[PDB]
């Protein structure tokens, strides 16, 4: 098998705890502490090969660690998350890109726009700014919702997806 | 509901007044987190303390099957760890991974819980569901101060 790095960043209460969780276990929390910062793994067949991830989940920037750092320097894929209700969030996600292409030295990292909690009526953000935003940065764009898990797998897949068109 | 909020803001004389006034030790919310874990995992030593004596489980787990140990080894609270070893915790404890808490301390580089762990009596070459170790943890990220205390 293969090893690739999946590591998802974004602002707080948006979802990435109850996104990784979904994948790993499908089941979704309904609450979780918002300081938590793990890694896990799954073993998972995309199109006609069996490979293995392991995505870190991470949770701020309020102190330094060292397994952060390492994963930021080394992690290929990234999962730039934000919620569709929250537009603080949606502004965001310039700083973050640009942070991890600092890290990066910013060549080619393969990145992926993703749209959480789209179950919910009410909204801030629409589909025609958050897809803009992603054709602008040359990336895909995926809504996702997990309590429905509608893209949840999707936006691992595709990240996946452009991790192996970088290598190629 | 109140004790794990609570527990997780680190108040004392909070936790006393609902304990004393009948709040249970053992809840736990959707995940399986019980005060003993937010305890352990933001730094709390006299809540822990409390708790422990309170009649509270020490090696109660969550839906990644976590224990206390897992979250003080994985934040760096050696005070924490001692004090959980002191009270019979399992050293040698695995979650749906079957990470031992030596695998949590020995990736995030924490040197000292390290040492306290195996001077607890832990296995050093314990594999996980993936055929990995510590030593192969700590290969990985190319530690130097890791790879001696192990091989030692
Ligand atoms: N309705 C809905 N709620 C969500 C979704 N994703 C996350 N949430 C809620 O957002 C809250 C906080 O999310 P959290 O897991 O802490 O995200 P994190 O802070 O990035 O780790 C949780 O209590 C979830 O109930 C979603 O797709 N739909
Ligand atoms: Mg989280």
């Amino acid at each position: 098998m293969t090893e690739y790095k999946l590591v998802v960043v974004g602002a707080g209460c948006v979802g990435k705890s109850a996104l990784t969780i979904q994948l790993i276990q499908n089941h979704f929390v309904d609450e979780y502490d918002p300081t938590i910062e793990d890694s896990y793994r799954k073993q998972v067949v995309i199109d006609g090969e069996t490979s293995l991830l392991d995505i870190l989940d991470t949770a701020g920037q309020e102190e330094y660690s060292a397994m952060r750092d390492q994963y930021m320097r080394t992690g290929e894929g990234f999962l730039l998350v934000f919620a569709i209700n929250n537009t603080k969030s949606f502004e965001d996600i310039h700083h973050y890109r640009e942070q991890i292409k600092r890290v990066k030295d910013s060549e080619d990292v393969p990145m992926v726009l993703v749209g959480n909690k789209s179950d919910l009526p009410s909204r801030t953000v629409d589909t025609k700014q958050a897809q803009d935003l992603a054709r602008s940065y040359g990336i895909p764009f995926i809504e996702t919702s997990a309590k429905t898990r509608q893209g949840v797998d999707d936006a691992f897949y595709t990240l996946v997806r452009e991790i192996r068109k970088h290598k190629e | 509901k109140k004790l794990l909020e609570a527990a997780r803001a680190g108040q004392d004389d909070e936790v006393a007044a609902l304990l004393a006034k009948g709040a249970d030790v053992n809840a736990h919310d959707t995940f399986g987190f019980t005060p003993l874990h937010l305890a352990a995992l933001y730094g709390h030593l006299e809540i822990v303390e409390v708790l422990l004596k309170r009649g509270a489980d020490i090696n109660a787990d969550d839906s990644y099957g976590r224990t206390p140990l897992h979250l003080a080894a994985m934040r760096g609270h050696l005070e924490i760890v001692e004090l959980l070893l002191r009270w019979g915790a399992d050293v040698n404890a695995a979650d749906e991974e079957g990470r031992t808490p030596l695998h949590l301390a020995a990736k995030r580089g924490h040197l000292e819980i390290v040492e306290v762990l195996l001077k607890n009596g832990a296995d050093v070459n314990a594999q996980d569901k993936f055929g990995k170790t510590a030593f192969d943890i700590s290969i990985d990220n190319g530690n130097e101060d890791l790879a001696e205390i192990l091989q030692k």
